[PDB]
RNA sequence: ACAAUGGAUUCUGGUAUGUUCUAGCGCUUGUACUAAGUCUCAUGUACUAACAUCGAUUGC
């Protein structure tokens, strides 16, 4: 029985090293996030407002991908006049951010 | 017998959502223009507010109710076969897709 | 994973935007520069008085697979 | 100057051209620090 | 389709290429036609590259020019799939077209030894009872021959600490292991499959058999138990060899005597002749016919034992995917293979010799002849077949004949396939390694008599039976053209004048067999001794070994391993190196190998960092402990009349060179010669 | 249709799958029947 | 030293072929203590193959098996790819 | 009557690799008691060498 227990957890596991190396690093990972967002709050309510830190560039041309929209491709221009549609667009997106 | 075509497919589509046309209007009928500015070039079509947001309602009606129709589909076909052995859910769905196979 | 097929090559449409080095290769060194143009003692014994197209099935094969391994 | 330049400040440069390192080295430090044939052979010439 | 069914389509492409190296027909259900076409095409297109690069390296690792250690072990991984593809397909045609012999063959072939066991009267070999007055001492020699494997190596697997305590167990209740290898005998008939492996031999590749170890005790059991009662009921004949009463070199030396013994051999006042014939048998045991073995058993050995030797050989040959039920060929790693072997000689012996003179060979059975004897001189003079002798799968055949019984030979050898341009010296083939002057000389009427001397052996054995090719065959006559008289025994190429046929008797060195008459006592013939050339490359693919599988071992094993290389080949072939000027120079080649591998133990390969001190002082000293071969002038004459003639040692050429001048022994100073 | 590609070597995402997707026809000729049937002939004659 | 095949080593050899193929012997028998990778590939090959028939042999199979082993005697497992049944079950 | 004399050395070698290390503020809201360092030797443990180990004779 303690033979069969032992082949019974080896047919049933099918990740490898470094499969399961990098499911413990994204659990570290997500927590040390939660972490850091919950001091924030904490130190919210006693009124000090820190800033979320931005993940260090890990080599010289690395993308900060919230301050720019990056590769952006506008839309082919059309003979439609996508005019009123922009402004609608615009209003319920910063309806949205406020 | 067999699969439809996708030019079969897309008219059988197309046939269908005109009769959600016909009947969106008999249930509403059971209640109760082109500007080409020169210098720019574009062309400006006035068309009712309502009919357009008929338009944006019905598109997101039928995006929820495929998505709950394959819910219901995943919820089901999980909890019918348990004979064969299988280890996760990605090793369930391949041992049931060679049952299709033959 | 980590060990994957290509789904696709590597273009050339990527490496012609890049910027140049201009690093010198010893086989883009100038050689060549000029081009060439065109103008009784029998009787007792027991026993008296082509190509094909497979790689394994060949002759040679069989000849080699005798002689090497013996 | 060109040792300077790569960084490899643990690495002496002798009056009479000999190369040695000041400290013992990391493996990083010692796959940086490796220098190749161009660098010696030009430092060899100067040693003659 | 998308990139996900085009996912999936290119894995059977990688499973269609593991069924084609696994010799396993990938065939799967429902795939479409044009798409299965289309994957045979290109794994048909991937074999063509992967069996010519087979081709490609392995004619580099004979020619040793640079192959990468990883390659040689990837062009051994690939020909033993191919040798066994090969197997496999060779298993088929036989399984399709039926036995190979026909049944007038297989009966004619069964006549022949009922009708030479009745006239031996030979008795067959019984089964073992339980009260053998020598069962306990034959059981013992089986576990002790199977006990010398392990006593060289130091730790085992899990295969080899079961053969160990199976033998320990065989030792402490050896009547116990008694009645377990004859209950064996008389029941199991389906066998655990054998594994076979492939040992690199740089310019062949040599199969290996692994039996199961509970199953290779009753093998060895057996194979003492028949050779025991083989040589008592005197089952195989004189000219059966090995002989287990003379070693390889005592062989050649017999036979070389026993040439010159026999009387008017070398007498060529008339025109009679002499002629050796030396042919492989070709594929002898892989053409064995397991139905005809069964029943040819049957004569010689108890049904239970011979049901039993016939059921062992059908079993599972295991590569590491590949595997395949042995329908036909004999498997030669069991243990009672040599028995088979040589029995299955036996019946090919009376095929060429027939009836009546392989009884005049052996002689009666009461009182049997030695190995080159006859009761009388006149049983002698009648049947032109004088000397007989087989090796395991090469025979040899000295003919003596006049000149009417030559031409008559020679003519009808004519008749039936004549040449018009005169086109038989062409493919004769001969010896490359004795000068043109020493070796034969081709003659037209010699040559016609040599090639009608092999198309009348030829002809009395079956081709279903053994490949007998003239490819293969080596033919020697002696006449008055031809002074000389060659064949290649043991490894040994021997060159033969006699004493009158020498222009000059001058004195020879130790490369020189002085052949002596029985009844004159006085030496009328002169035996030259060289090294085959296959055993000088032979030698030369062990020193590879010693350097390719040593990665990162020590200075001393490599000193040892080329030791015990060394004296191998110096005290096998003890005189026949001397004679022999390209295995000087493997010598020199060789050791400097050795040499240069301390060299790059160490980063240096300068000569003045290593003396001779260095490598030839003893252990004990501190030194490697190398025996030299090298340190010896080699001799150098004349390559371009060297061919023509033997031109004599005119001049030295250095073996190996130092600063300091150091005069370092040889072994073969301290061997004593055979003769 | 293509089927599903199941191999006997390989098995990368490790699924288990039934022992029948994971892994001849002819008789033998009258050779073998005449050479055993000759062999027996051959020896009862010899018997005999 | 030599052991016996239980029904638990059995069902494990089952999964584990079922889980690795059959081309990997020393990788199943590391599940089961006390079977070697020769052990585990013969038990299979012989007795837990499905496609491996262990029925009672019809009235012609009976004759046809006694055809068999006058023509080749005697020679099992060439005689069992004929009879297309294990080797043990026909002697 | 023989004068014949090849070599040669560097580089690529189990902790590799990976992460974090805001001091110097960007305007508005919100008098709770005494163990130093270096060098050498010995012993203990852990890691490591992808180091090595069977060559030969007996008194019942």
């Amino acid at each position: 029985k303690e033979m069969l227990a032992e082949a019974r957890a080896r047919l049933l596991n099918t990740q490898g090293k470094k499969a399961t190396r990098k499911i413990r690093e994204r659990m570290l990972e997500e927590s040390k996030r939660i972490a850091e967002l919950q001091k924030r709050r904490e130190l919210k309510q006693a009124g000090i407002n820190v800033a979320i830190k931005k993940p260090k560039k890990k080599y010289g041309t690395d993308i900060d991908y919230n301050e720019d929209i990056v590769y952006e491709q506008a839309p082919m221009p059309g003979i439609y006049d996508t005019s009123t549609e922009d402004r609608q667009i615009k209003k319920k997106f910063e309806q949205f951010e406020r | 017998r067999g699969g439809i075509s996708y030019d079969q497919l897309a008219k059988l589509s197309y046939e269908k959502t005109l009769r959600n046309l016909a009947t969106q209007t008999q249930n509403s009928s059971k209640q109760d223009k082109v500007q080409k500015d020169t210098k720019t070039g574009k062309i400006t079509i006035a068309d009712d507010d309502k009919l357009v947001n008929k338009l944006a309602v019905s598109l997101q009606s039928e995006s929820k109710k495929r998505y709950e129709a394959r819910k219901r589909q995943m919820q089901n076909a999980k909890t019918l076969y348990g004979v064969e052995s299988f280890i996760n859910d990605k090793n369930k769905q391949f041992n049931e897709k060679l049952s299709r196979e033959s | 994973t980590s060990h994957r097929p290509q789904l696709e090559a590597r273009s050339g449409a990527k490496a012609a935007a890049y910027t140049p080095t201009g690093i010198e290769h010893a086989r883009l060194l100038p050689g060549h520069t000029t081009l060439k143009y065109r103008k009784s003692w029998r009787k007792g014994t027991a026993f008296g008085r082509g190509y094909i197209n497979d790689m394994t099935k060949s002759e040679y094969h069989q000849e080699f697979l005798h002689k090497h391994v013996r | 100057l060109l040792i300077h330049r790569k960084g490899l400040t643990y690495l002496h440069l002798d009056y009479n051209f000999n190369l040695k390192p000041t400290k013992t080295l990391t493996t990083k430090e010692r796959k940086k620090s490796r220098l190749g044939n161009s660098f010696h052979l030009m430092r060899e010439l100067l040693k003659m | 389709i998308r990139q996900k069914k085009a996912r999936t389509i290119l894995q059977h492409l990688s499973e269609a290429w593991r069924c084609w190296k696994a010799n396993i027909p990938w065939d799967v259900p429902g795939m479409p036609a044009p798409i299965k076409k289309i994957i045979e095409r290109y794994i048909k297109s991937k074999a063509d590259a992967w069996v010519s690069a087979a081709h490609y390296n392995r004619e580099r690792i004979k020619r040793g020019a640079h192959v990468e250690k990883t390659m040689v072990k990837k062009n051994l991984g690939r020909l033993t799939r191919l040798w066994i593809k090969n197997e496999q397909e060779r298993q088929r045609q036989i399984q399709k077209n039926g036995p190979e012999i026909t049944p007038e063959e297989a009966t004619t072939i069964f006549s022949v030894m009922v009708e030479w066991l009745e006239s031996r009267s030979f008795s067959p070999i019984p089964f073992p009872p339980l009260t053998y007055k020598n069962d306990t001492k034959i059981l013992v020699l089986a576990l002790e021959d199977l006990k010398d494997v392990y006593a060289s190596k130091v730790r085992l697997n899990a295969s080899e600490r079961e053969e160990l305590a199976l033998i320990e167990e065989a030792y402490d209740n050896p009547h116990d292991t008694l009645n377990r290898i004859k209950k064996y005998l008389l029941t199991q008939r389906v066998f655990k499959p054998v594994d076979i492996t492939m040992m690199e031999n740089y310019q062949n590749i040599s199969p290996v058999y692994s039996v199961d170890p509970l199953e290779k005790i009753t093998d060895a059991y057996l194979d003492q138990y028949l050779w025991y009662e083989a040589d008592q009921r005197k089952l195989f004949p004189n000219w059966i060899k090995p002989s287990d009463s003379e070693i390889p070199p005592l062989l050649v030396y017999k036979w070389t005597q026993g040439i010159n013994n026999l009387s008017e051999i070398w007498d060529v006042s008339r025109g009679q002749s002499a002629v050796l014939l030396e042919t492989t048998l070709g594929e002898m045991a892989e053409k064995i016919d397991f139905t005809l073995l069964n029943r040819l058993l049957r004569l010689i050995v108890d049904p239970n034992i011979a049901d039993y030797i016939t059921a062992k050989n059908n079993v599972v040959i295991n590569f590491k995917d590949m595997s395949h039920v042995n329908k036909y060929g004999l498997i030669r790693g069991l243990k009672f293979a040599s028995f088979i072997f040589q029995y299955y000689g036996l019946v090919i012996d009376l095929l060429l010799l027939g009836q009546e003179r392989a009884t005049d060979l052996a002689g009666p059975a009461n009182n049997p002849n030695e190995f080159m004897q006859f009761k009388s001189k006149e049983v002698e003079k009648a049947h032109p077949i004088r000397l007989y002798t087989r090796y395991l799968d090469r025979i040899y055949m000295l003919f003596h004949f006049e000149e009417d019984e030559g031409e008559e030979l020679t003519d009808e050898y004519l008749a039936e396939n004549p040449d018009p341009n005169f086109e038989n010296s062409i493919g004769y083939n001969n010896r490359k390694c004795w000068p043109k002057d020493s070796r034969m000389r081709l003659i037209r009427q010699d040559v016609n008599l040599g090639r009608a001397v092999f198309w009348e052996i030829q002809s009395r054995v079956p081709t279903s039976l053994t490949s007998i090719k003239w490819e293969n065959a080596f033919v020697s006559v002696y006449s008055k053209n031809n002074p000389n008289l060659l064949f290649s025994m043991c490894g040994f190429e021997v060159r033969i004048l006699p004493r009158q046929r020498m222009e000059e008797v001058v004195s020879n060195d130790e490369g020189v067999w002085d052949l002596v008459d029985e009844r004159t006592k006085q030496r009328t013939a002169k035996a030259y001794l060289k090294v085959s050339e296959e055993e000088i490359k032979k030698f030369d693919s062990r020193i590879r070994g010693i350097l390719m599988a040593s990665g990162s071992t020590t200075f001393t094993k490599v000193a040892a391993k080329w030791n015990t290389s060394l004296i191998s080949l110096f005290t096998y072939f003890r005189e026949a190196i001397v004679a022999t000027e390209p295995l000087l120079d493997i010598l020199v080649k060789g050791e400097t190998r050795i040499q240069n591998r301390v060299k790059l133990g160490l980063n240096s390969k300068m000569p003045t960092r290593f003396p001779p001190a260095v490598f030839y002082t003893p252990k004990e000293l501190g030194g490697l402990g190398m025996i030299s071969a090298s340190h010896i002038l080699i001799p150098a004459s004349d390559l371009s009349w060297s061919k023509q003639t033997d031109t004599g040692i005119t001049h030295f050429r250095a073996g190996m060179t130092h600063e300091d001048e150091k005069l370092i022994p040889t072994i073969f100073r301290y061997i004593t010669t055979w003769e | 249709k293509i089927p599903a590609a199941v191999s006997n070597w390989k098995n990368p995402n490790g699924y288990t799958v039934a022992l029948e997707r994971r892994v001849e026809n002819n008789t033998i000729n009258d050779g073998f029947m005449k050479l055993s049937e000759a062999l027996e002939n051959a020896d009862k004659k010899a018997r005999q | 030293k030599g052991g016996v095949w239980t029904n638990v080593e059995d069902q494990i050899l089952k999964a584990a072929v079922q889980k690795y193929g059959t081309h990997q012997w020393s990788k199943v028998a590391s599940l089961l203590q006390k079977k070697t990778a020769r052990q585990s590939e013969l038990r299979w090959n012989e007795y837990l193959n499905p496609k491996l028939n262990f029925t009672e042999f019809s009235k012609e199979e009976d004759a046809q098996l006694l055809d068999l082993a006058r023509e080749l005697p005697n020679q099992w497992r060439t005689i069992a790819d004929m009879m297309a049944r294990p080797a043990q079950v026909c002697v």
